[PDB]
């Protein structure tokens, strides 16, 4: 009877190990950002606003994760 | 109806078809066109020179 | 695991195709090609 | 460092590095080929089809 | 200029004075590559005489190699090249460096 | 073959060619290579630093001013240079630091310039670091 | 289904009967359809399967290709012909392609057919495991080839179906008719456009995998 | 317009009509035994 | 109710781990872009249409994820 | 026969799991396309066939993996 | 017979989960090969064909895993 | 009350795994600080904010599951 | 009576896992092969048999896993 | 309480897992540090303090897994 | 008695998922043979033993993992 | 009182899924040392103390998933 | 006391788990061994006893999870 609850409280737990391709994502792309604009130091103003974008994109998948456990929580 | 929402998506991608695609591919075509026709008149004008 | 017309018909129906295509269509693609060949030189 | 892209060449790389270690050093390591390294003296000019000279500029 | 004046469009004086130094060398050869953009051409000439012993001379020519037959070539696997480095432009400028400061 | 063969030559004074070396540690592109005995073949540029060549004599300090990391399979590698360096001669601070300093102050030049200067200072700390 | 195969043979027979005009040489805006695919379908033979025998063993790669580009171009209409939602003849006919080019394998070499299985040059101690590592890989390559088209085709097919079904209160009771309330026209959308995407691009990528195990038959590696 | 041309028919199709034939075997074959329906 | 809709919750939470695939892969793709574009500045207008076809294609399989997701969600 | 549609719903989930290696395949394809056509621009017209097969074998990955979903689930 | 029926289709559910690598690494193969192709232009005709017989053999490995996962399902 | 406390305890520990995420993130980031800043000593004053902020936005969605696991956990 | 063949078939099902390791053993091998192979195409015939042990023992892993699995499974 | 201090005991030994993060992450940031001071001497100076930054920065990944833990256990 | 068999093969295919390691790592020290023979093949000879005897033990971490497996079978 | 003690077993054997940190962080950290000593020997007494605080670090996170399964299990 | 070893059995195989870092790290230590030999060949001399002793250090890692698979196991 509590089962359905229940079941909807680990879904939501391992829903928000949606979270782990949000995180790794920002790490690589912005290590990547860093290590292009160490490669090129006149390239910072060109690569940071394109940048925004898939960052925006990135954080795209960590709030879709998170709304998806969040339907398992409330 | 799940039977409305198709047809109006499959128009949806036949406007966009035209207004994209088929502009671009038109372009292409009429150009493959076009070197085909210099080729075939290089062709004659080839032809005509070895004559003359 | 009825399969009379779905595997039978379309069997036949692309040894349809496997033969008239190479019979007909690619043989007239070649002969354009070749034609246009002919004529350039 | 950013000689590819915001310097001038590679070359001028190699320019600077010699002008530095030549230029950059004890009074008596600045020999007579330490001189001639010093002064340059190549006044390049752009011609043209009717040898148009622009300038003589330095290098 | 007497013989091709059109095809001639650089001119360079006051080299000839002394022996011979490194530093005038490569600002030629920077100035070549800026203005000119010697990697555009796929070979470079550069003319000078070679003495045998003592007098004989012959009008010895040395190939230049552009950055596209470095970065490409039958045998550039033997050799460890660092893609990030640039290392194929690197080598076609420091070639055009070199063989032009000693052909000179 | 045996150790390495290296030609460490100059347009002025050439130092080494084919000469025994056990050590020919080099500051690469990107940092610096240690050469030991029949290295892999690589060409790939250097920035100034020292050149770190271990022979039979004592410790030889040779700071060079550009030049290849240029090594062939018959561990026959050919470090070319344009300027020497003296082991204690050349280790000199007041005139390197006179001039960094009015490099740094005329540094304010066209981009142009202003690359260049950029260039030297940053060669001129190079040389800073190589003091010791 | 009989009758929904037919369809795509008659559309592909106009691509050229009813097409040319007059039969010009210059080509119909039509016949240039063909004969652009007729190029890339030889240069990537050649490229792949390049050698002597290469073109008496391209037409039935080429039949295969057109079969499966127009059976995918087909599964864009909304009562999609996808097969009629079966798609088993792609597993069928993966299964004679298998049989096709072992036959091909074993009367071109014969005996050294064995010898497909196993590279020029292994150690001895190693060859008797690597046989079999090697085996039983080409043995299961004749599902490969079927779960890969039948997984674009009919996953498109039932994806647009679920969200088609899926979408009942968008418009008529909810009061968010903008993009947020359409989010399922938006994804259908977006998702056609993957699906004829990843047909052209799977149907010439099968094109590439038949010719390689027909170069794995008739010659030796 | 319509061109019969004699192309090669079964001289290098011959092993796929073995497999068409083995794979109708299969099919008659289990429309009783594996159908299961 | 009961275990069949604890386990249609169980799977919603279970299927959100295929947005792992989703998230690495618009990520190497944004930095492959900044690295590619990084290595000379001249490319930018040959790799961004090639660049939104990447990264389009890899939220179309977080889409793709995500509804699987949703439907599992749903009876 | 409730917890056999259940666990039904179970594997199809526990198999959709499977497309974040798709997900990674067809970035990585993709990937190698940009960085290949990026340190030289003459290679982009032979690359970018072999990187949208990339994402054609990629992606088929994952739908093959969630092939078993679907028939878990249908 | 039907929480025999349920583990079954867990087990084909966690069967197709032995793809993840062979979805992420027949994707790298042909990346590597379209990385080297454009390090030499000239080298595909030999890097290519055993490149897909890589391929083949790379694919084996979910074929497999799907193969288990059919017979845990059948 | 019961089972229902259980599976808040069970979603809370298999949730707070989602820091992985933050632990990578760190983990590349800081690698790309590291290599640009040795590969380019001048180029500090860049690499650093840009380094900064990747570490913050991976360990925001690192942490992303650890505040929902304290909200599953209590 | 039943859970036990249960229990075998979810064993047999989490025992071939261990295809996609081989997966990734023989894709990387692949994939670093041919990036070497790129350069100097002379390196063939000796990169050829030492690189066909090493799939064919990455494969055995792998087919070890799947006579694991058969094993629990019959 | 009972199964309630069983899914305890779970969600501890679950919480645990996710020290891979710190693991990874101080690592390769480490890993990282020691080929740039490698590379040039220059820069150990400038690298170290970050290094412990990052050093500190993981280690708080590891105490947030360690104190969800122990959250659990007592 | 029943689970008592039943959790000896949940065991032993928990265990038979642990050849990932060996499966990876075998064929990553196998693809720095491939890379380091292409820089330079003079020197295979030495490099060939040493990568023998570690791959070896390499797939002896596997032996190990089926051992603990052979042991929660039989 | 079968369930704790199964829950505290089941506990200190997830335990040891931290051991990917340690082991996983030692050998990259001296991947990265050897491949930088090949690169040059002479700061082999400089590169090494990082190099034991680096065994020192990894090893730490792996007695931290040592002390929780022991805990766990006692 | 037919859960204390089923559970013990769970255990032991989850415990053997954490030999997969160990098969990753002992293999790819000596990767960049003789990723560094094929850099410089006469270096294998000084190269080797440090990445040997990391190379036994993990296969130690990976021997503790082994041992406490067999504790709860064999014990």
């Amino acid at each position: 009877m509590q089962l359905v609850l229940a079941a909807k409280y680990i879904g939501a737990g391992i829903s928000t190990i949606g979270l782990l391709g949000a995180g790794i994502g920002i790490a690589i792309v912005f290590a990547a950002l860093i290590n292009g604009v160490s490669r090129n130091p006149s390239i910072k103003d060109t690569v940071f606003p394109m940048a925004i974008l898939g960052f925006a994109l990135s954080e795209a998948t960590g709030l879709f994760c998170l709304m998806v456990s969040f339907l398992l929580l409330f | 109806n799940d039977e409305s929402i198709l047809l109006l998506t499959f128009l949806g991608f036949t406007g966009l078809v035209a207004k994209y695609l088929a502009p671009a591919y038109k372009d292409f075509a009429d150009a493959r066109m076009k070197k085909v026709s210099d080729v075939l008149n290089a062709s004659r004008n080839k032809h005509v020179e070895a004559v003359k | 695991f009825y399969f009379m017309n779905q595997l039978t018909y379309g069997f036949l129906l692309m040894i349809t195709l496997l033969i008239l295509f190479s019979q007909f269509f690619l043989p007239m693609i070649l002969r354009l090609y070749v034609s246009r060949l002919f004529i350039s030189k | 460092s950013a000689w590819r892209k915001a310097g001038i060449s590679y070359a001028a790389y190699l320019n600077v590095a010699a002008q530095a270690i030549r230029s950059s050093l004890k009074t008596e390591l600045q020999t007579a080929s330490v001189l001639n390294r010093s002064q340059t003296d190549a006044f390049y000019t752009q011609y043209k089809n009717g040898t148009a000279a622009s300038e003589p500029t330095p290098i | 200029l007497r013989t091709h004046p059109n095809n001639i469009k650089l001119s360079i004086n006051g080299i000839g004075k002394d022996a011979p130094t490194f530093q005038e060398s490569a600002l030629i050869a920077d100035k070549l590559l800026s203005v000119m953009k010697a990697g555009t051409y796929p070979k470079i000439s550069i003319f000078y005489n070679d003495p045998v012993s003592s007098l004989s001379f012959e009008p010895s020519e040395k190939p230049i190699f552009n950055a596209k037959t470095i970065e490409q070539s039958p045998s550039f696997g033997k050799f460890e090249i660092d893609t990030d480095a640039n290392v194929p432009r690197d080598l076609f400028e420091y070639t055009l460096a070199n063989q032009m400061l000693t052909a000179m | 073959s045996s150790g390495l063969k290296l030609q460490f030559a100059l347009p002025h004074e050439t130092l080494y060619s084919g000469s025994e070396v056990t050590q020919v540690n080099l500051p690469a592109k990107s940092g610096r290579i240690g050469v030991l005995a029949n290295h892999v073949p690589t060409v790939e540029q250097l920035l100034p630093g020292v050149v770190e060549v271990m022979e039979g004599s004592n410790s030889k300090k040779f700071f060079i001013s550009g030049g290849f990391a240029t090594v062939q399979p018959d561990s026959q590698l050919c470090v070319t240079a344009i300027e020497a360096f003296p082991l204690e001669s050349f280790s000199q601070e007041n005139i390197k630091n006179l001039l960094a300093e009015a490099k740094k102050n005329v540094s304010s030049s066209d981009a142009r310039e202003a690359a260049e200067a950029a260039i030297q200072v940053e060669v001129l700390e190079n040389l800073q670091s190589v003091l010791k | 289904f009989s009758l929904y195969t037919i369809i795509v043979l008659l559309v592909i027979t106009s691509l050229y009967t009813l097409t040319n005009n007059n039969n010009k040489i210059i080509g119909s805006r039509w016949l240039i359809s063909q004969e652009a695919i007729y190029d890339t379908i030889m240069n990537m033979t050649k490229g792949q399967i390049g050698g002597k025998n290469w073109g008496l063993y391209f037409p039935m790669i080429f039949t295969l290709f057109m079969f499966i580009f127009i059976a995918n171009l087909i599964s864009m209409i909304p009562y999609s012909f996808a097969l009629s939602a079966h798609l088993v003849f792609i597993i069928s006919l993966s299964i004679v392609i298998w049989l096709g080019n072992t036959i091909l394998g074993l009367y071109k070499h014969g005996w050294v057919f064995f010898s497909l299985f196993v590279p020029a040059g292994t150690p001895l101690p190693l060859v008797p495991l690597l046989v079999i590592i090697e085996t039983l890989s080409y043995f299961a390559r004749a599902i490969s080839l079927g779960l890969r088209l039948g997984s674009n085709i009919l996953a498109g097919h039932l994806l647009m179906v679920i969200l088609a079904g899926l979408t009942f209160n968008f418009m008529l009771i909810n009061l968010f008719t903008l993009v947020f309330g359409f989010v399922p026209l938006a994804m259908i959308l977006a998702i056609m456009m993957l699906e004829f995407a990843i047909g052209i691009i799977q149907g010439y990528v099968w094109a590439i995998l038949t010719a390689s195990y027909l170069k794995d038959a008739v010659y030796l590696h | 317009m319509l061109k019969r041309f004699p192309t090669p028919i079964l001289k290098v199709y011959w092993p796929f009509f073995v497999a068409g034939a083995a794979v109708y075997y299969g099919m008659s074959k289990a429309a009783d035994l594996s159908s299961n329906t």
